[PDB]
């Protein structure tokens, strides 16, 4: 009928209005425009199962004279997703000497990452709880088998000799409370926290997204 | 002595991070981020569809996506990126026909000179 | 506005947990008193108990008085005792990763994390007096009992937050693991109680809950586990069990108590 | 549904390849 020839013409304004947009957008990208990433990240699109890491171990060495001092994670685990065998068997014991680390471990993947940690030869001294916030300010509780899960765990380890000038003491809070905020997205007070803790600093951050890329970190992910 | 993270950053992304991450110099190609992963033009990917047109006609980007870019790509991205390259919002005068690099670069100017008296270029696109 | 503020918003709980009297019928508790708990054979005491809740108070520094993780070692579990059930420990960030390894040492798995957000009544005054500068300067502790708390509109401001060699503390933890039994069926009540609640405090005794926060500690328990509480059919026979237990709140109904050196 | 896709939080490109694809298919339902 004739309302389709009407919706051709309506399809047809809208091609035309999205088509001035994309011009618009391609022509401000081609010239002075800068994203929401920091000039000073370092993004590296790899798959850690796939990764060399002694690449990344000469250049660090051959660009800093040292080496990494804080590794915060995040792993995808089964509960892409990858098994608990090749997140134990990544070379983080030769990615640091003296630091610490950060896991980001789940209430079903607690014990196991303890031992994950002690295993790479860190030992357990801290924990760093994200306690979830609403809009009006009360806990965004959630669902569980026991409790009513409103929580997120960091679990901490430490390697060397860190008691030095490098790293500060007595920082920080192990509580966070703010609010859920992306799809799986960890809040910027715990990078805010990571930079009190050792200022001016090299870290690393494994299974890296998009949405925290910083400005001092080295940052591996696969989407990155 | 401290280090500056600027020198140190360009340093190791010039042999960790990615072509299309990082420029020559080091610096941080911010076009990457800028859109989504996977959809992001390549300067390998816009010579590829400047030497498809040298080579085929405009207006049969089949053939051009089957053996130019990988044999998969986006015709509409071919369509939209053609005429952002022509300087003209629609090719309809320029369908069949085969254009040399630089009689291809003198039409795009001279699209430009045309519409620049005419009050048409809206972010260096013309109009008709 | 008053009760929409971040302090008396977040404190709402305390109104309806008000702890109960003490029972002063007999056959309600056991009330065991005994000199060494660790060097005690509790299986004698008590038969299967569905919830063993360890008050345990650890020892951390050099002068800091407490118990110990080769104490918890000494202590002894067995099929007797505990079969089929629960165990609510207080845990510490040193002491993490030894405490899991000599529980699973005894069969006992990990399950749940329960924990407690200091909030400081210290830091709600100095708050108070910094921001505003008549009813300020009367104690931090009576406003803890007579739960006049001043306003707060950023709570993040007003943890307990002692001293560390790390990242500064501010919770206290409560660790629950779990005896799978195979052919018993332990019953459950999911999804009764958040596993966070914020409780006032003070800020030279970090290491002591309120009784209204030990209240909701214990109603969580009961609530958990139903069949465990005190009924007719529990007399003599009491499910749930307390090592390390104090006068201020244990004496309760359906609890077994375990005192040390009264 | 092109209101839903115009309104919804897809890219431009996404946007305008969906347009092409519902105005060739109604066009083609149109001369057929």
């Amino acid at each position: 009928k004739k309302g389709l020839q009407g919706l051709l013409q309506d399809i047809e304004k809208r091609i035309l209005h999205y088509k001035q947009l994309f011009f618009k957008e391609q022509n401000e990208i081609a010239n002075g425009k800068r994203s929401m990433v920091p000039d000073n990240s370092i993004p590296i699109c790899s798959d850690v199962t796939k990764l060399n890491f002694q690449a990344l171990i000469d250049a660090q060495m051959r660009h800093a004279g040292k080496m990494f001092d804080v590794i915060m994670m995040d792993p995808p685990w089964q509960l892409d997703s990858l098994s608990d065998e090749k997140i134990q068997n990544m070379p983080i014991q030769s990615l640091q000497q003296d630091g610490f680390i950060f896991v980001w471990a789940i209430n079903a993947k607690y014990r196991v990452t303890i031992k994950m940690i002690e295993n790479w030869g860190y030992k357990l001294v801290d924990e760093i709880t994200w306690v979830k916030k609403t809009v009006n300010g009360k806990i965004a509780k959630g669902h569980g088998f026991y409790l009513q899960h409103a929580k997120e765990s960091c679990l901490i380890g430490v390697k060397g000799d860190v008691d030095n000038g490098r790293f500060k003491k007595n920082i920080a809070s192990d509580v966070i409370f703010s609010e859920r905020r992306g799809q799986s997205q960890k809040p910027e007070e715990i990078y805010q926290y990571i930079n009190q803790l050792c200022p001016n600093g090299n870290y690393l951050e494994i299974f890296a997204r998009r949405n925290n890329l910083h400005d001092n970190w080295v940052s591996i992910g696969n989407e990155l | 002595q401290p280090l500056d993270f600027t020198q140190y950053a360009k340093n190791m992304r010039k042999d960790l991070s990615n072509q299309d991450i990082c420029l020559e110099d080091g610096a941080l190609n911010h076009s990457y981020f800028l859109t989504k992963k996977g959809q992001y033009w390549t300067p390998l990917n816009q010579k590829a569809l400047q030497r498809g047109i040298e080579l085929f006609g405009v207006g049969n980007w089949k053939e051009i996506n089957y053996d130019e870019f990988s044999g998969k790509a986006n015709i509409v991205e071919l369509e939209l990126r053609t005429c952002m390259i022509l300087g003209i919002n629609d090719i309809t005068e320029y369908y069949g026909k085969k254009i040399s690099e630089e009689e291809q670069e003198e039409i795009k100017k001279s699209n430009i000179a045309k519409g620049k008296k005419e009050n048409k270029l809206k972010d260096n696109i013309y109009q008709k | 506005e008053p009760g929409e503020d971040q302090l008396s918003l977040l404190l709402k709980w305390r109104s309806s947990y008000i702890p109960p009297q003490k029972p002063t019928n007999e056959d309600e508790y056991k009330k065991i008193i005994c000199k060494d708990i660790s060097s005690e054979k509790l299986e004698q005491h008590a038969g299967d108990v569905s919830a063993l809740f360890i008050n345990i108070k650890w020892k951390l520094s050099e002068g800091q008085s407490g118990k110990s993780i080769e104490d918890l070692k000494k202590l002894a579990i067995s099929d007797k005792l505990i079969n089929n059930g629960i165990i609510f420990i207080w845990s510490e960030k040193e002491i993490l990763s030894q405490i899991v390894d000599v529980l699973e040492a005894k069969g006992f798995n990990y399950i749940e994390n329960f924990m407690i957000n200091q909030l400081s009544a210290d830091k709600a005054l100095e708050m108070q007096r910094k921001n505003q500068n008549i009813w300020s300067d009367i104690t931090p502790e009576q406003c803890i009992e007579q739960e006049k708390f001043p306003p707060n509109n950023y709570v993040q401001d007003i943890f307990v937050n002692s001293e560390y060699s790390f990242f500064r503390k501010s919770k206290k933890i409560l660790l629950m693991l779990r005896k799978f039994n195979k052919d018993a069926q332990l019953e459950l009540r999911h999804q009764r109680t958040s596993d966070i609640f914020f409780d006032i405090f003070e800020q030279n005794k970090p290491n002591d809950v309120s009784k209204k926060g030990m209240e909701f500690v214990y109603k969580m328990i009961e609530t958990l586990l139903p069949k465990a509480n005190y009924s007719e059919e529990n007399k003599g026979a009491f499910k749930m069990m307390e090592l390390y237990a104090d006068d201020k709140s244990q004496p309760r109904k359906g609890w077994i108590s375990v005192y040390e050196q009264e | 549904t092109l209101e839903d896709i115009e309104n919804e939080k897809f890219t431009n490109l996404e946007i305008l390849t969906h347009l092409y694809n519902l105005k060739a298919e109604i066009v083609r339902r149109l001369a057929e």
